[PDB]
């Protein structure tokens, strides 16, 4: 679960450069330590949302609409 | 100490008791006469200045 | 009898004691947290409505079922749009529901010399920031015009900082050759600068 | 007469007797300072701040006599490299120093009052 | 875990140098001159 | 009624007395103001010599 989750979450260098270049104006290895972790977290959160959208939510939306209260 | 075990004396059991008192010297332990025990000869509050 | 065996046996005893104590504390924490719900269910029984308490219990089960439906499976569960609109965050309330007169910047009260443009610049820098306004992007305030306004008010502190900067470097006679420094030395100290 | 399987450890009654008497005597010794044959009971020998100040004194004195600029070593830790506040930059040493009065103690009244 | 496999008590910074401000950068309103030739900004060597 | 010169001198004398008694509350040891606002040439905190048992560096 920890390693299985870390396979989904942990990004590579291109995501970290991608998450740094739009949130901040600067390429990586030019930042404070606290503002590198924001780019790393944004890349990991994007990976999590993408995995949930394309691999868990592609086949569970078959519309069994019921069971309200 | 509550089990009152009794061997003679061996080298490993010699090193056990040395290690216990050595490691207790590095912690903070209770005292009964602290103002007498912290006295020093010379103009200091302790022996560590 | 070896040191390794004694350390391992101590480690196992400490681990089993700590794990069972943590389990007891987790159960006690749950028992502290959930007391109000059981008390309200018991009061609903005791007021004279015994059938409505079972509705509360099966509503807790159905709330767990609804959570499983919404989060894991991802189904819509209609009526959620009316629930989403009921609440809001603090910064969204600041963006959408508050007047601009309910925010100030400590310098519109301190300096009477300010114009309207410097007042709104201080307002955007310090009172309502870019995340607290509707059409607010980061980098709205220049921070160079703000420094120019902060140097126009109280200029002698800016002169002192310029002196300290020139003294840290080797530009001290370049400090004294600025067109106003000898004149303000003459004005403050009643004698000309000999050095 | 059957106690147990003898592979599960049994604690003796002397352990509980010593525990009971020692807890009661520790409470009585904390309530009455000056009456432990004229003395009192302390829980440490030296204050950690006092020890660290002595060690910093000797360290910077030895650094100065060797021809270098002296360094002060900080309890808790050194600075964080940030740019938003002074308190966030120096948080670890500030956190050590804010805990001074409860670290010194005690948490019980220092003098006896008769209700 | 990456920092625990490393020695976080070994490469971190625990010490700072202490530099005394000169009089121009100090508490200027506390510096007074007493009947001429004296001032209360004290400075002495440990020796 | 406006103060004459001796009343002004007397109240300046008494106010200086009051200011000395007021500055006796200025550096509470391990207080928050001393911990955050006593700094060196840079912004680094200093170890003020206010501890009750240790008088370092020949003091
Ligand atoms: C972290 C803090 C918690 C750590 C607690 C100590 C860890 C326990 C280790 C136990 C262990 O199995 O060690 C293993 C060893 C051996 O313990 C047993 O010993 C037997 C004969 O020696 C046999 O060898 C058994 O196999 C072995 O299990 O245990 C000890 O030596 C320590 C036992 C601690 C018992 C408490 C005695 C003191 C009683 C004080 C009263 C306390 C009352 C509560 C007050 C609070």
């Amino acid at each position: 679960t920890v390693a299985a989750g870390a396979a989904i979450v942990v990004p590579s260098g291109k995501q970290v450069e991608a998450a740094s270049l739009d949130i901040y104006g600067r390429p990586p290895s030019q930042l404070l330590p606290n503002e590198r972790r924001a780019a790393e977290f944004a890349a990991g959160h994007r990976r999590w949302k993408g995995f949930v959208d394309n691999s868990i939510y592609s086949w569970t939306r078959t519309l069994p609409g019921h069971d309200n209260p | 100490s509550s089990k009152e075990r009794r061997m003679a004396l061996e080298d490993l059991s010699k090193w056990k008791i040395f290690l216990l008192n050595f490691l207790l010297a590095l912690t903070e332990q209770s005292c009964i006469y602290p103002f007498i025990s912290n006295l020093s000869f010379g103009p200091d509050a302790s022996i560590l200045e | 009898e070896p040191i390794q065996d004694e350390l391992l046996k101590l480690l196992r005893g400490g681990w089993v004691l700590l794990s069972n104590l943590a389990l007891f504390l987790v159960f006690s924490s749950f028992l502290h947290r959930s007391l109000n719900w059981f008390v309200q269910t018991e009061l609903l029984v005791a007021v004279g409505a015994p059938q409505q308490a079972g509705e509360r219990v099966v509503g807790k089960f159905f709330e767990a079922i609804e959570w499983v439906e919404r989060n894991i499976l991802g189904w819509k569960l209609p009526g959620d749009e009316e629930a989403e609109d009921a609440t809001s965050k603090v910064y969204e309330v600041l963006q959408n529901y508050t007047p601009a007169e309910a925010a100030y910047s400590f310098a519109q009260l301190k300096y009477k010399d300010l114009t309207h443009k410097e007042r709104e610049l201080f307002h955007k820098a310090y009172a309502l920031r870019h995340f607290e306004r509707r059409d607010g992007r980061p980098g709205d305030v220049d921070a160079a015009e703000l420094q120019a306004v902060k140097d126009r008010l109280d200029p002698l502190e800016a002169d002192r900082r310029a002196y300290a900067a020139a003294k840290a470097a080797g530009r001290l006679d370049e400090y004294w050759a600025a067109p106003g420094r000898e004149a303000t030395y003459q004005r403050i100290v009643g004698a000309p600068r000999i050095a | 007469v059957y106690k147990g399987p003898a592979s599960i450890p049994h604690a003796s009654a002397e352990v509980f007797g010593a525990f009971f008497l020692a807890t009661n005597t520790a409470l009585l010794a904390h309530m009455f300072p000056g009456k432990l044959f004229g003395s009192e009971l302390h829980v440490r020998k030296w204050d950690p701040d006092y020890l660290a100040s002595c060690c910093n004194e000797q360290g910077m004195r030895r650094e100065a006599l060797s021809g270098k600029k002296p360094n002060l070593w900080l309890l808790g830790g050194g600075p964080r490299l940030v740019n938003d506040s002074w308190e966030r930059m120096w948080w670890n040493n500030l956190h050590w120093k804010r805990w001074k009065v409860p670290r010194t103690g005690p948490a019980f009244p220092q003098d006896m009052y008769w209700q | 875990f990456k920092n625990f496999f490393s020695f976080s008590f070994l490469n971190n910074i625990w010490s700072i140098p202490i530099i005394i401000p000169d009089i121009a950068s100090a508490m200027i309103s506390e510096v007074s001159v007493l009947d001429g030739y004296f001032h209360n900004a004290f400075t002495f060597l440990e020796t | 009624e406006m103060c004459d010169i001796p009343e002004i001198l007397g109240t300046v004398q008494e106010a200086r007395q009051i200011v000395e008694r007021a500055r006796m509350w200025r550096f509470k040891p391990y207080g928050e103001v001393g911990l955050r606002m006593a700094q060196d040439a840079n912004g680094s905190p200093v170890s003020l010599m206010q501890e009750p048992l240790h008088y370092p560096h020949g003091t």
